């Protein structure tokens, strides 16, 4: 019987509370499917394979291959649509300083690397490598070689190169580090990185001063993080699985295609001279007649299949769409939106037919008990603390920060008064210092 | 043609498929040779009444 | 059959006289005469795409042959005979997408007009030409980042865009009866 | 971008045209008329030709149905995005990054459209950036100040204390920082003077 | 077929005696009796709904 988690009790209890000492820079990869293979299918020849007969039969049957053309053609359209939204989303191409000292990080993983002919990362190599194991096209056999073809199904580039594409997120990178979410917003504005960090630990309600203080620990935090992606995504765990149903589903929807051409379909045969040179022109009309339909039936199915396959491409595109924006354009305040703890920022990488993103996260760890109270009764006047909390650490009590146990003495700049000391609940006895 | 209208907006269209066609016929020899002798018997001496 | 005959460097076993490939199509064929093995590959096939600019925008068009060496197809090919496919003179480029006709390709970049594929795209630009060039990927822009450099507005501007979402689409209803069965 | 509506006003009436068409279609039938076949063909052999006809126009039918079903789950999807953006955009202002128009956003301005909505989006993009020399935090008596909702900024001879979207200089004050640990942790601190009220 | 004969304004030239619509269904025809244009319209029908 499944064991859905390990039992854990916490011990609530009024005037108990738990601070985290210090914290944990966590770096989580999310991947997104984003556009699948455009494909298009030669209506006569799948149907009819040089069979001028069946051609011709094909003709009166109705302007199905302009139809089936058309709604193919709809699906290769919205695949480049589905790119262009989710990577073309900076108006100006950016490029990294020569310098690459970032206030103690690297991001020579996730930065590109000029040594290798493709201007890729040495991540994104690593997602290309493992995806490309199972993968479809490669030269394409424009030289003569196969791939299926010969059967009417054809595989059509994409409008956009992975060279390209892997400038997009190169340029979003380079404006991510420098400009922070300015350039998302408008103008790039450039910001010392440390800096930059600073602002958004206060986005998630840290103090700028913590940032500051442990500036050292929280880059070898950050680029040990980045290294553990490597050897996880290099692992032979596939977290890519995604991205490979993508290219499973078509190969089997394609591949089920080739195999219904050998269904006979009813009639006596499923080859098509076989079915005019046996039978005498009257009765072989008749099992040419299923042998169409049938066909036509598979063709309109996989149809079918392809425009619903493309819904939830699109609905995982947009979704990448708005995560791209939310989360790599500026810090997120949604849960659980751009990674599992608080949001601190994400970097996009590009990979094949597809798109992972790089969360990174504040994790608070090593909590401590404490006991609080709702408010402080100093000179008759309940004392309510501003943003922090109120804890005693046994004997003295004092006000931090919820997040980081930064604790601090009572002062008047600390708390804001109001009201009197009785009505409110669990009030204590203690004294405010005045400045 | 095939948009069924006189104008055409700007774009990319497609249109047909062009096929090479076959420039001659040609059959391939079982290369055979179990010739039936009924000719040397035809071609025989003597012949029953 | 119907195909390109060429000769193989598959193997057969002596009682093996054709082979197919994945897809079950015959692939290579033992001659009978000769114990020589042929391969069988396709007369060479493709679709065929018009890149306009309009009709009311002048009348040059530019033919795009998917997926094939524009050498093996070039403007000697028959299927739609009456298009000479203009000339050879006429400038002939190769992209991975397929052969292009009636289209130059210059190395100045512009936004795409009519995406061609593969990184390359079409529009109607001076005289006046169909002109096929790579996508400008966007205007390139350093921003000069320091140790202790820090870029902040002095002055702002207040933008308005416009978003146009689909709502609802138009209700039908079918009358099945009268529709399979008229009258 | 009218035309983003105008393309489901289109897909509709194509769709509805290509059914019309189908009817000509014979589907291997002796004709496309259904009582044409009748008098031409008698009882005992009509209903094949009339079942290739029926199957034809089902066909049709079936299509058109599973089309306009995928088209409407489309629609919804977008109709919901409108929903939550009539929501998140005009009823309050969002923080979420280009859901509600480009740059930080101010307000937005519903206007309805045949068969889809109009948002006008009201928002605020910054202009005329200055650069400016700064510093994480200000050494003033061995204790470190960090700005509380500032940044420090200098044009090059005093230093001050500024909004991070508008460029508004202000003395450094005791109010507009606070102080936290000592000069030496902190790296890039600069010596300054900070006033006290 | 079964509908409503009325006179129709359509001019046919000489030769032609039928006219049909967009659906690729005839929708006028020519006496053969009498030489005169008239148009077929099915009969008023429309959806019921309770
Ligand atoms: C603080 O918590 C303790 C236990 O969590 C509470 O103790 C009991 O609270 C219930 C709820 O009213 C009472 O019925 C019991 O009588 C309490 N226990 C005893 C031994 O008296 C305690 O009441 C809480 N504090 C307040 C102010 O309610
Ligand atoms: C903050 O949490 C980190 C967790 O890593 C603690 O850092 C470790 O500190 C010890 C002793 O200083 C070092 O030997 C380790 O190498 C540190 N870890 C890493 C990953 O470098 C740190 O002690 C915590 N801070 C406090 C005040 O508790
Ligand atoms: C920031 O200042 C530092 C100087 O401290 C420079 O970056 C590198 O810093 C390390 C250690 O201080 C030096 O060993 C390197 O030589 C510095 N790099 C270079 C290219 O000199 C640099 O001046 C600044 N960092 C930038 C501009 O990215
Ligand atoms: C930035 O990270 C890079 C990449 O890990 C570091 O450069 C590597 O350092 C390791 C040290 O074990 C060695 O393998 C090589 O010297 C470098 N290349 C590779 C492929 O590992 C670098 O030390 C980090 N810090 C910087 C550049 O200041
Ligand atoms: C709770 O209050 C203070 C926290 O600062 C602690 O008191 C200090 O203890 C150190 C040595 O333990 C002395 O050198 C200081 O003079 C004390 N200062 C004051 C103001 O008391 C106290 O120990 C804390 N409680 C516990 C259990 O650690
Ligand atoms: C907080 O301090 C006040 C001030 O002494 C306490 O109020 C006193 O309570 C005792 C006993 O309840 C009375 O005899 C006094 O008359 C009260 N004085 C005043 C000024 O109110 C109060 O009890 C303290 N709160 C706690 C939880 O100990
Ligand atoms: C039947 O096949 C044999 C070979 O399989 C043919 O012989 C060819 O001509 C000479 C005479 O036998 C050989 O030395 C060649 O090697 C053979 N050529 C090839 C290509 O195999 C023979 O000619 C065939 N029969 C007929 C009637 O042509
Ligand atoms: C603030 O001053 C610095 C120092 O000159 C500027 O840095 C250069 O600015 C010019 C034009 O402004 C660029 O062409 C250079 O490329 C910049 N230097 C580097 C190394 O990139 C900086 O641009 C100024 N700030 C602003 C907003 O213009
Ligand atoms: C802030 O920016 C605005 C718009 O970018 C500018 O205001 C213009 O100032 C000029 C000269 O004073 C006037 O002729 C224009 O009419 C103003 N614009 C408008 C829309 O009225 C200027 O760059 C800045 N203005 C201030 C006051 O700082
Ligand atoms: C940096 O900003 C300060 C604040 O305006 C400038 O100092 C003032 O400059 C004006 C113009 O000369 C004088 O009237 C004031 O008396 C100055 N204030 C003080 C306290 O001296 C300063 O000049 C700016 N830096 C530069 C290089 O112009
Ligand atoms: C900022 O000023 C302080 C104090 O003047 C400097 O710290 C040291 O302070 C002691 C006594 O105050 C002096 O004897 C030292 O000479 C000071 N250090 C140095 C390196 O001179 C601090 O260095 C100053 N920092 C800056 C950036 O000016
Ligand atoms: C075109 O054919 C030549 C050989 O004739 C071949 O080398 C070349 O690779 C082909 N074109 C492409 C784009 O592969
Ligand atoms: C707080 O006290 C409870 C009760 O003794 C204990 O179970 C819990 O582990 C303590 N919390 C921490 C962080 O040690
Ligand atoms: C397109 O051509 C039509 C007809 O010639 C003309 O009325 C129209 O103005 C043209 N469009 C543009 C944008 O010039
Ligand atoms: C333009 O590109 C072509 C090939 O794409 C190259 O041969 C040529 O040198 C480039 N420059 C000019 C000025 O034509
Ligand atoms: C007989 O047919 C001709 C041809 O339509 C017509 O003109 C003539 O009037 C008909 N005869 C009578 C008596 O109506």
């Amino acid at each position: 019987t499944m064991s859905l988690g390990a039992e854990n009790s916490v011990a609530y209890s009024n005037n108990s509370i738990a601070i985290p000492t210090n914290f944990t820079i966590s770096v989580t990869t999310e991947i997104l499917p984003v556009s699948m293979t455009k494909t298009s299918v030669d209506c006569t020849m799948y149907i009819c394979g040089d069979s001028t007969e069946c051609s011709n039969l094909l003709l009166q049957y109705g302007s199905f291959c302009t139809q089936l053309k058309r709604a193919l053609t709809g699906i290769a359209v919205e695949q480049d649509k589905n790119t262009q939204e989710v990577f073309a989303q900076v108006k100006q191409i950016y490029k990294t300083p020569p310098i690459k000292y970032f206030g103690g990080f690297n991001f020579s993983q996730i930065l590109p690397d000029p040594s290798k002919p493709s201007k890729r990362s040495p991540i994104e190599d690593l997602l290309f490598n493992k995806v490309t194991l199972a993968d479809a096209g490669f030269i394409k056999q424009y030289g003569d070689c196969c791939a299926q073809k010969f059967k009417g199904l054809t595989v059509l580039p994409p409008l956009l190169t992975d060279e390209m594409i892997a400038q997009y997120t190169s340029a979003l990178l380079a404006g991510t580090i420098t400009s922070g979410w300015t350039f998302g917003a408008g103008p790039a504005l450039q910001i010392p990185f440390p800096m930059q960090m600073a602002y958004r630990f206060n986005g998630i309600g840290v103090t700028q001063n913590v940032l500051y203080e442990n500036q050292k620990l929280i880059a070898n935090q950050f680029n040990s993080a980045i290294g553990k992606i490597q050897d996880s995504l290099s692992s032979t765990p596939s977290a890519l699985g995604k991205l490979q149903d993508v290219v499973n589903h078509n190969a089997q929807a394609l591949n089920t295609l080739v195999k219904q051409l050998s269904s006979k379909f009813g009639a006596i045969s499923s080859v098509l001279n076989d079915i005019f040179s046996r039978l005498d022109p009257p009765e072989a009309e008749v099992q040419i007649d299923r042998l169409i339909t049938g066909r036509l039936q598979s063709l309109q199915t996989y149809v079918t299949q392809q425009l619903i396959r493309a819904a939830e491409i699109r609905a995982s595109a947009n979704l990448a769409a708005t995560k791209m924006s939310e989360c790599v354009l500026g810090q997120s305040k949604r849960v659980d939106f751009c990674g599992k703890g608080y949001h601190l920022m994400s970097f996009p990488q590009s990979a094949p037919h597809g798109v992972v993103f790089l969360h990174v996260t504040y994790v608070p760890a090593q909590e401590k008990n404490f006991t609080t109270a709702p408010a402080i009764c100093h000179d008759g006047k309940a004392h309510f603390p501003r943003e922090g909390v109120f804890v005693s650490n046994g004997t003295h009590w004092f006000v931090t920060q919820r997040n980081f146990y930064e604790p601090q003495i009572i002062t008047t700049d600390n708390t804001f008064v109001s009201g009197n000391c009785d009505v409110v609940i669990g009030i204590v006895n203690n004294t405010v210092y005045d400045p | 043609c095939t948009l069924k209208s006189f104008t055409v907006e700007k774009g990319i269209y497609q249109t047909s498929n062009f096929r090479v066609q076959p420039t001659e016929s040609i059959v391939r020899f079982p290369n055979i040779t179990n010739l039936c002798p009924f000719d040397e018997v035809f071609n025989a001496t003597r012949f029953a009444s | 059959g119907t195909g390109v005959l060429t000769e193989s460097n598959k193997k057969f076993l002596p009682f093996q006289q054709f082979g197919r490939d994945i897809a079950d199509t015959t692939d290579a064929v033992r001659d009978p005469q000769t114990l020589e093995i042929l391969d069988i590959t396709p007369c060479s096939f493709g679709g065929v795409s018009v890149i306009t600019p309009g009709t009311n925008t002048s009348n040059q068009v530019a033919v795009l042959y998917q997926g094939v060496n524009c050498t093996e197809v070039p403007v000697a090919i028959q299927l739609t005979p009456t298009w000479r496919v203009y000339s050879t003179g006429s400038n002939v480029f190769q992209t991975r997408a397929g052969c292009l006709i009636g289209a130059e390709y210059v190395n100045n970049s512009y936004e795409c007009d009519i995406p061609i594929g593969a990184g390359i795209c079409a529009s109607y630009q001076t005289s006046q030409s169909i002109i096929a060039y790579t996508m400008s990927l966007g205007a390139e822009n350093s921003v000069a980042y320091s140790n202790n450099s820090i870029a902040i507005p002095t002055n702002f501007t207040i933008s308005v865009t416009t978003e146009i979402l689909p709502v609802s689409m138009t209700k039908t209803s079918v009358d099945c009866t009268m529709y399979i069965c008229g009258d």
